[PDB]
RNA sequence: GUUCGCGAAGUAACCCUUCGUGGACAUUUGGUCAAUUUGAAACAAUACAGAGAUGAUCAGCAGUUCCCCUGCAUAAGGAUGAACCGUUUUACAAAGAGAUUUA
């Protein structure tokens, strides 16, 4: 099907975008890979000092 | 519909309509559930339970009075 | 992104027959069904002289997620309710899957967000995936209350009368009607027998069955119509005393009719539920009397 | 064709006869944007509809038949169709031939348009769900539908019987006297939808009755979509017919494949 | 209808453009109520506009005179600053009703030459083009301050309010970014754990 | 739109809602094209919504200046003489109308009757022959084909006669300094310094 | 309906009327939307409590939050706007002693 998309003409005095609100929306997180956290090993040694 | 400055009322032969005291009658159950509810406490004070027993006692020969009328 | 957005995913049998097909794109639009998140409405029309205007309900991510059109919401392939797509892939994997969709506001808004597929959209979008699964659906198509007091009841139901011509009679009474074999099921098979179709617009015909009894009965108006009842009917049972009883026959089923020869009414069957059901356990023992 | 294709449909109000579009008054002062009473107490704010449908009566062509309108009259189903014959959506009991031209349309939306919901209201009534077919209706409010009258147990059920028999093809009826409810599960979900509109706000009274002067004053019966059936012995039925519906749609898929190949 | 909207009942607005309550408020709704400078000054406006309509409605209605007519919009124009009070919500109008008293003075003094005090002067010309030229300013900014109202009405106020900093709340922010960078420069002088 | 209580004015309303911002330019368009005080009524061409939220006047009020200046000069005349020989001036009433009482329809009300006559100065007939047939019109020669381009009324051009007629009437508020020596020390150069 | 032709009838004498017939002119509105209860504003009232740093009485300003409300607002106010005041166990080892087992 060969469709042709136009637009609407709005109303200047109705509210454009109808479907827009301000509202919040928490996210999830997209997580394929682990990141390696790629740290060198261990001048360990601590006395009580800290 | 309102009737809040009417008592509960104690006397019952000034309403004559049964359909009014429809009304009337759950404006008793309703202190019945607040009251009742109010009955279990963690602190289980002897006063509070002793008043809300005489209440208890009230309103259960109220109900008496009602299923004696009819 | 809000300067690039996937196209709409739209059936066929939604756009319809015609070629090209004008549509309206108003950027955000309504309000997803699922998700309740904005999103670009599509809506348009069959034909140019229709009167229906067809709108996109749901998101393309909502659309993505289940693998389905955002008009009908039928699934892209095979064109089949969600419900019973995840249904028959459960009788294939033998494990149940199910898309499962929050109540919550927060959690229909978080849900859409992720770039998973919900239920059987695994399956379908993957058209190696689907027709394999289609080929084990081919496989499985290769296997292919004794204290009542009953008494004041059962001497207004017949049950010790006949069913000859002889009798000119309206109504009837209908027992072993299983807890299956719908209301309208007894009506179709009684006017295709007689030819009196379209029977609702005349009203030839009322039927009351109760699904609890297990009994029923069907009124006749214009009592000549019993007679073709009566003779429309070949097959009939004797009990072993007497008393022949004919059979109505939906499929499977067997109904057996005696003319009541009064309008039984509602409530002759019971007026209670658990009264009802002694009803159905006295019958079982007569069905196994004329029987056997 | 003979009660509904032989005459025309027919005005059932008339436009000055219809009800005024503010409510009745259960404020001090009336709100003009959302068009309700404001500094109010409370309401029960549920009345009996002043109209009803007569099935074969009311039922005609209208102009929506002639231009192929897939959807039925609304208010129709209530009674209070002002338009008649000029109305552009249908006016008669959905039948076989009216559900199939609905088939492609039902999945999202009733059979008079309206736009079904992800999941159901609270209180099981409105338009609908998308996410199941239900085709059973809960018959509630039967106590201020009669107007309080005893009437028995079976009679309520009869009456019940009697009004949602001429809305369509019924699969079963089932009546509780101890919860005062009914439950009437049609056919086709398109009579369920015809039928809840129809009859919701409606009265019992049957006219020779006594009361029939004062079917206005009650509160009407409620008609709100019903939920899955407790029992198991209508638990079984219900995968059963699952069952059935599953193994007539792998017939119909197999086919798709077999043109596929 | 924009006072309906926000489910304000108890405030009547008159028909001659006066904003009431129709009962003692509790405090609440006092605050519910508590409109901005936009809507007032939209409302007087209004009230300004009715006020100068209405004399042709009295002229027309053959009440008034044609020259009771062309005094009574000089008179409009002239006590705005008592017939309105758009001065409590865009106080630099107090240029505009000071340029029309101003004008006033130079419009007396050479009409009531041999002449004596009465009422009945209608050179409303000079005092017109004041309010046209502050009608010109003002619908960018009704316009900004309107459009705001109304979008917040649709669509609610933004979840990301992000304070700037202020006279008010310098020492609470500046004890928030200074113990930030004690505790960084801390943390990065331990050694672990 | 007078009683929005249906279903179907909900889209409606919102078409009244959004076109608050919208107003201050449809009080200014309204209040430019007001009636000047020689003119019983005035027919201005407008645009409006569909749904009835707002009426814009499409309009601007484009004048002759020495014809539009001879018309003010004209009614300051036939306005000093007014105040000179009335016995009394009875100043309207502000407001004119109860906050109570609606703005009655235009039609019911104001529309069946005859005007009133407007501020006119009698014109004396051997002394403004070229100016008295049509100086207190609403758009001065707007058909004559030769004073002015056409009714789009634009770039005008008068006789000698006509123009010397329009000088004599605005004798009352003309420049009457005709020497650039009088604004020696007052000129706006003078001003800036 | 108009206009350009064509044909026939009558009046005419090639013009008019009448009705037959080709062209030309003009060519796809509207709805995301149906009219009181069942697809959703909100206050008010009744009841029950009743304003942070405290020993008591008084100013506040922030922060965290999947709470917002007034407001033109990135100003400010909403009790310092509110909520915050709870519940709290394993990255766990190394040494040194008496009872009970095991085979
Ligand atoms: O009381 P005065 O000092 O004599 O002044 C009045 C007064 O104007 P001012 O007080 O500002 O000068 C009048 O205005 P109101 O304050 O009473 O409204 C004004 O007439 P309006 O009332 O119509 O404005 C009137 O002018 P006039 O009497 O010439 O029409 C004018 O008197 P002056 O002529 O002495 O300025
Ligand atoms: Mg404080
Ligand atoms: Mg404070
Ligand atoms: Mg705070
Ligand atoms: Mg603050
Ligand atoms: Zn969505
Ligand atoms: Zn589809
Ligand atoms: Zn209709």
């Amino acid at each position: 099907h060969h469709i042709e998309v136009v637009s609407k003409q709005m109303d200047p005095l109705l509210p454009r975008f109808v479907g827009k609100k301000a509202r919040k929306v928490v996210a999830p997180t997209e997580n394929d890979e682990v990141v390696p956290v790629l740290h060198m090993d261990g001048g360990e040694a601590d006395p009580n000092e800290w | 519909k309102d009737y809040s400055r009417y008592q509960r009322p104690r006397n019952v032969s000034k309403v004559k309509s049964i359909k009014e005291a429809n009304e009337w009658k759950r404006q008793v159950s309703k202190e019945i559930k607040q009251k009742s509810t109010r009955i279990y406490d963690p602190s289980l004070n002897e006063m509070q339970i002793a008043e809300l027993n005489d209440e208890l006692n009230n309103l259960f020969k109220e109900w008496k009075r009602w299923q004696w009328h009819i | 992104d809000e300067i690039n957005e996937p196209p709409p995913n739209i059936c066929e049998q939604c756009l319809g027959d015609e070629a090209n097909i004008r549509m309206t794109k108003i950027p955000q639009g309504s309000e997803c069904k699922i998700c309740t998140l904005p999103f670009t409405l599509y809506h348009f029309k069959t034909s140019k002289r229709s009167n229906n205007i067809i709108k996109t309900l749901i998101c393309v991510r909502c659309a993505t997620q289940r693998n389905i059109c955002q008009c009908c919401m039928l699934d892209s392939r095979w064109h089949i309710p969600i419900q019973l797509r995840d249904h028959l892939i459960s009788l294939v994997n033998e494990e149940n899957v199910m898309t499962e969709e929050a109540k919550n506001d927060m959690m229909k808004r978080f849900l859409s967000l992720k770039n998973v597929k919900l239920g059987g959209a695994q399956i379908t979008s993957d058209p190696s995936e689907a027709d394999n699964i289609v080929d084990k659906l081919k496989n499985i198509l290769l296997r292919a209350y004794a204290s009542v007091d009953i008494s004041h009841i059962l001497k207004k139901l017949p049950l010790n009368e006949s069913f000859l011509k002889n009798p000119s009679t309206k109504s009837f009474f209908l027992y072993n009607i299983d807890a299956s074999i719908p209301e309208w099921k007894i009506t179709d098979t009684v006017s295709q027998l007689l030819g009196i179709k379209k029977w609702k617009d005349g009203n030839s015909l009322s039927l009351i069955v109760n699904h609890k009894a297990k009994c029923g009965g069907l009124r006749f108006q214009s009592s000549e119509l019993g007679e073709r009842f009566v003779s429309k009917i070949s097959e009939t049972l004797v009990t072993p005393k007497g008393l022949k009883r004919g059979v109505l026959l939906i499929d499977r089923f067997r109904i057996f009719i005696i003319p009541w020869s009064s309008g039984f009414s509602a409530a002759s069957f019971g007026t209670n539920t658990a009264e009802n059901i002694k009803l159905s356990l006295s019958l079982n023992k007569l069905i196994q009397l004329e029987l056997g | 064709m003979t009660s509904w294709r032989d005459k025309s449909a027919k005005v059932q109000v008339k436009e000055s006869e219809l009800p005024s579009s503010i409510p009745a008054q259960t404020g001090l002062t009336f709100n003009i944007w959302y068009n309700k009473w404001s500094q109010g107490f409370a309401g029960n704010t549920r009345f009996v509809s002043p109209f009803a449908l007569q099935p074969q009566l009311h039922s005609g062509k209208t102009r929506g038949d002639n231009d192929g309108q897939l959807f039925f009259c609304l208010f129709f189903a209530k009674g209070m169709c002002c338009l008649g014959p000029k109305c552009e959506y249908l006016h008669h009991i959905p039948d076989e031939e009216d559900i199939g031209k609905l088939a492609l349309r039902t999945e999202v939306l009733d059979c008079f348009g309206r736009e079904k919901f992800a999941d159901y209201r609270e209180d099981m009534g409105g338009i609908g769900s998308f996410r199941k077919k239900n085709k059973t209706l809960y018959v509630g409010g039967i106590d201020g539908a009669l107007n309080s009258k005893h009437l028995k147990p079976a009679q309520i059920e009869s009456r019940i019987r009697f009004v949602f028999s001429r809305l369509g093809d019924i699969d079963r009826i089932r009546y509780v006297e101890s919860k005062n409810c009914g439950f009437v599960k049609f056919k086709y979900q398109a009579n369920a939808e015809f039928a809840k509109e129809a009859m919701s706000n409606q009265t019992l009274l049957l006219p020779s009755d006594k009361e029939w002067d004062d079917r206005r004053e009650g509160t009407g019966l409620l008609v709100k979509w019903a939920n899955e059936d407790p029992d198991p012995a209508a638990q079984k039925r219900l995968q059963e017919e699952l069952k059935l519906e599953s193994l007539n749609m792998m017939v119909h898929l197999i086919n798709n494949n077999t043109n596929s190949a | 209808l924009l006072i309906h909207r926000k489910g304000l009942t108890y405030l009547h607005l008159d028909y001659n453009f006066n904003l009431k309550p129709t009962k003692t408020l509790t405090t609440k709704e006092r605050k519910k109520s508590r409109l901005g400078n936009s809507f007032h000054l939209m409302r007087e406006l209004l009230k300004m506009m009715k006020l100068i309509v209405d004399t042709h409605v009295q002229f027309r209605l053959g009440n008034v005179d044609a020259f009771q007519l062309a005094d009574g919009i000089h008179y409009i124009l002239n006590h705005i600053g008592q017939l309105t009070g758009i001065y409590r919500y865009k106080y630099k109008v107090m240029h505009q009703i000071r340029a029309c008293k101003d004008l006033k003075h130079i419009i007396y003094y050479k009409f009531n030459k041999n002449l004596g005090k009465g009422p009945g002067c209608g050179f409303w010309q000079p005092a017109w083009r004041v309010w046209l030229n502050f009608l010109r300013g003002t619908i960018p900014l009704l316009e900004r301050y309107i459009g705001n109202l109304i979008t917040r009405q649709f669509e609610g106020r933004s979840n990301e309010i992000v304070k700037t900093t202020t006279k008010q709340r310098l020492d609470a922010y500046y004890d928030l970014e200074l113990r930030n960078s004690v505790m960084d420069d801390i943390l990065e002088m331990m050694p672990e754990s | 739109h007078s009683d929005m209580a249906s279903k179907m004015y909900n889209t409606d309303k919102k078409a009244f809602l959004g076109a608050l911002k919208y107003l201050p330019h449809a009080i200014l368009k309204l209040l430019e094209n007001m009636p000047h005080p020689w003119e019983q009524a005035k027919e201005v061409k407008v645009l409006y919504h569909t749904s009835g939220a707002i009426t814009f006047v499409n309009e601007t009020p484009r004048v002759i200046e020495p014809v539009y200046t001879a018309q003010w000069s004209a009614t300051w005349i036939a306005m000093r003489r007014e105040k000179r020989d009335r016995t009394h001036f009875k100043r309207m009433r502000f407001p004119p109308f109860d906050d109570d009482e609606p703005p009655l329809s235009y039609e019911q009300h104001i529309e069946n009757i005859e005007p009133l006559d407007p501020i006119n100065l009698p014109l004396d007939s051997q002394d403004d022959e070229y100016v008295k047939d049509w100086l207190y019109d609403s758009r001065p020669l707007e058909e004559d084909s030769k004073k002015v381009n056409g009714t789009s009324y634009k770039k005008w051009s008068f006789d000698l006669p006509e123009m010397s007629n329009l000088y004599r009437l605005s004798t009352p508020l003309r420049d009457e300094v005709t020497d650039k020596n009088y604004y020696y020390l007052f000129d706006k150069k003078s001003f800036f310094n």
